RNA sequence: UUAAUG
RNA sequence: AAGACGGUCGAACUUGACUAUCUAGAGGAAGUAAAAGUCGUAACAAGGUUUCCGUAGGUGAACCUGCGGAAGGAUCAUUA
RNA sequence: CACGGGUGACGGGGAAUCAGGGUUCGAUUCCGGAGAGGGAGCCUGAGAAACGGCUACCACAUCCAAGGAAGGCAGCAGGCGCGCAAAUUACCCACUCCCGACCCGGGGAGGUAGUGACGAAAAAUAACAAUACAGGACUCUUUCGAGGCCCUGUAAUUGGAAUGAGUCCACUUUAAAUCCUUUAACGAGGAUCCAUUGGAGGGCAAGUCUGGUGCCAGCAGCCGCGGUAAUUCCAGCUCCAAUAGCGUAUAUUAAAGUUGCUGCAGUUAAAAAGCUCGUAGUUGGAUCUUGGGAGCGGCCGUCCCCUGCUCGGCGCCGGCCCGAAGCGUUUACUUUGAAAAAAUUAGAGUGUUCAAAGCAGGCCGCCUGGAUACCGCAGCUAGGAAUAAUGGAAUAGGACCGCGGUUCUAUUUUGUUGGUUUUCGGAACUGAGGCCAUGAUUAAGAGGGACGGCCGGGGGCAUUCGUAUUGCGCCGCUAGAGGUGAAAUUCUUGGACCGGCGCAAGACGGACCAGAGCGAAAGCAUUUGCCAAGAAUGUUUUCAUUAAUCAAGAACGAAAGUCGGAGGUUCGAAGACGAUCAGAUACCGUCGUAGUUCCGACCAUAAACGAUGCCGACUGGCGAUGCGGCGGCGUUAUUCCCAUGACCCGCCGGGCAGCUUCCGGGAAACCAAAGUCUUUGGGUUCCGGGGGGAGUAUGGUUGCAAAGCUGAAACUUAAAGGAAUUGA
RNA sequence: AUCCGUAACUUCGGGAUAAGGAUUGGCUCUAAGGGCUGGCAGCCGACUUAGAACUGGUGCGGACCAGGGGAAUCCGACUGU
């Protein structure tokens, strides 16, 4: 069955990224799709979503942009220390100019180098560039 | 995908958006209540009462009229069984296809379906031991299985 | 990998410590079958008593006669066709003579032309084959 | 119908 | 002090059992490596009986036949 | 993953290879453990089951007058044996410490020397000048040639200039010496004071040189070279790699994305259990805290606040502010701090002449250093609550603010001595209340179930039909009939074959029958009746995560085979005969046993195939087909219309499919999955690591047997194989 | 007789008392195994089983009773006649 509701969005949003859409539904609304799709807007790689409330699992609408290469997932939800993020954006990030690792962490769902700035390791969440 | 079958069927209801109750239904929840207490009282599956409510009374949702659902309802007041209705028709099920085993020991397909059938028995047996509604002695025993029917 | 969970490891380390068994060069380091077959035992270098000299006759298409020592061992007594490296050099060794044997460099397996050969010969009664052959010493008389 | 070999 | 009865720890000897390694052996039955060997031609083209799988019987020998599959078949097709 | 077994396993700090990950080793100088040939027991002593302490037994071994005595080098040197494999029977307590009655003695601990190419660091074997020559930036010259302000190299051409390696007086060093450093005197032109180790076909830098050998000798880690013109052998010359080092043999690491967590594959190269259920194991849908305010800089950035309930002073007028102590579901996760032996790794400083090293050293007595980082995993502590678990209150044995009774009681108190009962407080039990906004998130294009109309060669039982076959009976006429490429074995005036009418039992279920349906797969096709089941659709039904994949275990499982009964029409393993062929024990034909048919038990094997595991999400269309549901011009049946069957055009769910193209993938054939893979991670089982040996031996287990499951090694080979192209 | 232990093979039933060991006497105790009446009390009747100590010139199923065993080959299955 469906196990990882996240991976299953942003293969969907590859999937639309790869074909050419200008937006893409995808099918659940989870709190983490729908912030990992706000650290995609804070950096401006697609553009402005929005999320369709039914009292269920509800649609989610996001409208884009071809500045998204890849859109990936890490899984399982891995330990990440501070020590160990530079391995891990030498060894997922196409480079060390661009490419971002979003991973949630004790202040909340952000991006590795905030991560840096506030000085927290987490969970991975996965990769976008 | 099905449990127990290779189908991949898409067909259950669609509940609408609005939960308020709509203006034609003049009946009360006290109502609908007593009706529920009228219709447990003959004897009758909560299935088949909701199945009863939405075609004679108009009524489809009882959540959405009263506060709570129908068993829930039946459990209030004393009127639900000793086990839950579903598991209760697997067992009837069952008891049924091994009186057919047991006059025709040769169908080999309905040992399987058979097996099928105490797999599913077990599966909620176990469920309903975890949610605790079900005595933790409680098994499954098809010697006596056939008395309940 | 293929199962990917999050608590995966025991699996994992017993499905691949199960399928390391299944690699040729694992499998022939980590059972004493292959230690017992070998006839050093796990060592570089043998020395052997000569008994007799042997003519092996060449495979295909190479035609030839290569000049091999049946070599028997001190520290097993197991007999072994050592193979004499140079030209001309099977004059040197003699009968009834402590000779030491090495490998050929494919780790226990026959080489080339010759048919069941893996060890070949180095020294001659202390006095080493390549100086024997070179000109630089002289067998003990 | 028979028809094998280098 | 010597010595003695008893108890405990218990080396060691004999017998029996279990287990591990190495090895002799009449004779039987395999694999590998040469060959200027013998007999036949099983398979590769419809290899001249299409090939192959499972299962049984038989025959110097590859193999032959029976039953059920498969095309990895020489047919992706044969007409109201 | 207990127990048992093996270890060519003392454990750790650590070593090597290393991108990131790992893999291998660690007996070895530091810490801890064990032991003194193998066990066992004990005295002394704080501390031993001590062995440079004893007491017995076993193995080994010495002297003897034959009564008896004495031994433990896996300490330092050394000897034998074992080996591929490893040093002197030296000097000294002077450095470091240890012990003693102790400033004095002792220390084979330790220090220094002898061997030492395990290994690491530095590093000689020449340089300069002048002649001849061979050339390059200028000037000149059409080229040829020439001048040197600038050069670069070569030549057993010549010339002095400088030094060690060695020799050796002397200090210094040192317990005494040795070596290093210093220093007189000697000491170099083929500076004979002479550098080797491997190779020269490709990989892999470097002769198609010369002579001999002629598939011989041999070279060759792989491909290969040598059969009388060898770029590969053996020698000379030349050249190439490293340079006091190089080659060879073995274990190991990278290479190996050929063990794959990062990060391999499973249609055809090796591969998905035949299929299904299923416990452990793993993974598990969405949903509970948003924002506002103050301050600064140029709508943005940043900092602060939005927990509750004994002890004292910025203290102030029972109340307020602040500080300290204690309790406020539990974790996984993240950050800091402590505790983490040194030696080793990274690394600060420092001219051991540099460096490997060491912790030293530097200034005219002083100035200083001997840091720091890391130390996996587990345990402690304090911030955070995003993510994954974990509960609350649902027969209300629930919190909250208060009350009335029963039992027990720290005690303040009646000026001081004693009893009883109360006010007032703490523990337990117990009755009537007031209040919570009183309390159960949604119902997943997750799943289970009820219900409606279906649908279907799905399954089981009983029944019924159809022909054909073969045999028999009767009738008619007949010399041929079968069968083959051709014939014969076979039947046949005892009437074969053929035609007609009956009887017979056993099969089989054609044409309708399709890239159509059902079933988990194997599989399923005459009609009717009975029974149980199932997919899909419909649903404003119910339960509310009940789910997915699944070691062990379990059900079904083609055909063939086995054990019992029944029946044996046809076909037909074995067998017989006739053909063909050189030969047939084969293909062909005639018979013909087991079998093929039914029931009750085994077997569990297939090219059991889609050579493609299961579930979930997404990315192109086209015409269909099957089932179910919905809508809409109109024809055709019931007939007398509404409403239902057959058609026509559409819509949706999945069911088998097909066609189309630069989605995309792959080695290609090809695939809408075999795609969403170096832009590599959705979840979960089984399984492959070159080809043989070999699915073999052995061990275990199942079966009546045949055989089924699990399952190697020795040895051998440089290929085996997949797709595609061109010839034949 | 009691306590261990028991192999190859097999028709899984056997082989099997396989094979191979230890003990056994007397005396003096302890523990356990029950009924009737009014978790307690009183009154009574039975033989066993287990353990300990002491002791006899190591003797003890002291007479009697009472299997020698193991590995193979041929034939017949067997019980029976
Ligand atoms: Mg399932
Ligand atoms: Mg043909
Ligand atoms: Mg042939
Ligand atoms: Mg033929
Ligand atoms: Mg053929
Ligand atoms: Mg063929
Ligand atoms: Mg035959
Ligand atoms: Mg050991
Ligand atoms: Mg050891
Ligand atoms: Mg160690
Ligand atoms: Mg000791
Ligand atoms: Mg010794
Ligand atoms: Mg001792
Ligand atoms: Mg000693
Ligand atoms: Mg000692
Ligand atoms: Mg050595
Ligand atoms: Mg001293
Ligand atoms: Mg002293
Ligand atoms: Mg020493
Ligand atoms: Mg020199
Ligand atoms: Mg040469
Ligand atoms: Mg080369
Ligand atoms: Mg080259
Ligand atoms: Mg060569
Ligand atoms: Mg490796
Ligand atoms: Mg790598
Ligand atoms: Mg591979
Ligand atoms: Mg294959
Ligand atoms: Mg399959
Ligand atoms: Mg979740
Ligand atoms: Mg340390
Ligand atoms: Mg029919
Ligand atoms: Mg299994
Ligand atoms: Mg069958
Ligand atoms: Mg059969
Ligand atoms: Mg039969
Ligand atoms: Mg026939
Ligand atoms: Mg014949
Ligand atoms: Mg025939
Ligand atoms: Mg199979
Ligand atoms: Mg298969
Ligand atoms: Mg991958
Ligand atoms: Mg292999
Ligand atoms: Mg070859
Ligand atoms: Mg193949
Ligand atoms: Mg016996
Ligand atoms: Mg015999
Ligand atoms: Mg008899």
């Amino acid at each position: 069955v469906r196990m990882n509701v996240l991976a299953d969005a942003l293969k969907s949003i590859n999937n639309a990224e790869k074909r050419g859409k200008r937006q893409v539904l995808i099918r659940p609304c989870s709190k983490v799709i729908v912030r990992f799709l706000t650290v995609m807007m804070k950096h401006g790689y697609i553009g402005e979503f929005e999320i369709i409330d039914d009292h269920r699992a509800g649609k989610i609408v996001v409208n884009l942009t071809g500045r998204l290469n890849k859109c990936g997932v890490i899984s399982p939800r891995f330990d990440v220390q501070l020590k160990d993020l530079e391995k891990w954006q030498n060894n997922l990030l196409p480079s060390r100019q661009f490419g971002f690792i979003v991973l949630t962490t004790s202040a909340g769902i952000m991006d590795h180098e905030e991560a840096r700035r506030k000085h927290t390791g987490g969970k991975i969440l996965g990769f976008f560039f | 995908g099905r449990m127990h079958a290779p189908g991949k069927g898409l067909s259950q209801s669609a509940l609408p958006y609005r939960r308020s109750v709509p203006t034609w239904l003049k009946l009360t929840s006290d109502d609908v209540k007593e009706q529920i207490y009228k219709l447990a009282k003959k004897g009758l599956t909560p299935s088949q009462i909701g199945v009863i409510l939405r075609d004679s009374h108009g009524v489809a949702q009882v959540r959405f009229v009263t506060g709570n659902k129908i068993l829930r309802i039946l459990k209030s007041k004393g009127l639900a069984p000793d086990l839950p209705e579903d598991l209760y028709h697997l067992i009837k099920k069952a008891v049924a296809v091994r009186k057919h085993l047991e006059r025709n020991r040769k169908d080999k397909d309905a040992k399987f379906r058979l097996i099928l059938i105490e797999s599913r028995i077990h599966r909620l047996a176990r469920y309903y031991k975890t949610k605790r509604v079900l005595p933790p002695n409680w098994k499954y025993e098809s010697s006596t299985a056939s008395a309940l029917v | 990998g293929k199962c990917r969970g999050l608590r995966t490891a025991r699996k994992l380390r017993s499905h691949r410590r199960d399928q390391k068994w299944h690699d040729k060069q694992y499998k022939k380091a980590h059972l004493g079958t292959a230690l017992k077959a070998n006839p050093f035992g796990g060592a570089s270098h043998a020395k052997g008593i000569v008994l007799e000299k042997v003519g092996v006759e060449a495979k295909q298409p190479n035609s030839a006669i290569r000049k091999c020592v049946r070599v028997q061992l001190i520290k097993n007594g197991k007999k072994i066709t050592a193979f004499v490296p140079n030209d001309g050099c099977l004059n040197f060794i003699e009968e009834n003579d402590e000779v030491l044997v090495a490998g050929f460099g494919r780790k226990g397996h026959a080489v080339g032309d010759i048919p069941g050969v893996r060890f070949k010969v180095v020294k001659v009664a202390n006095v080493s084959l390549l100086a024997l052959y070179k000109g630089k010493k002289e067998r003990p008389r």
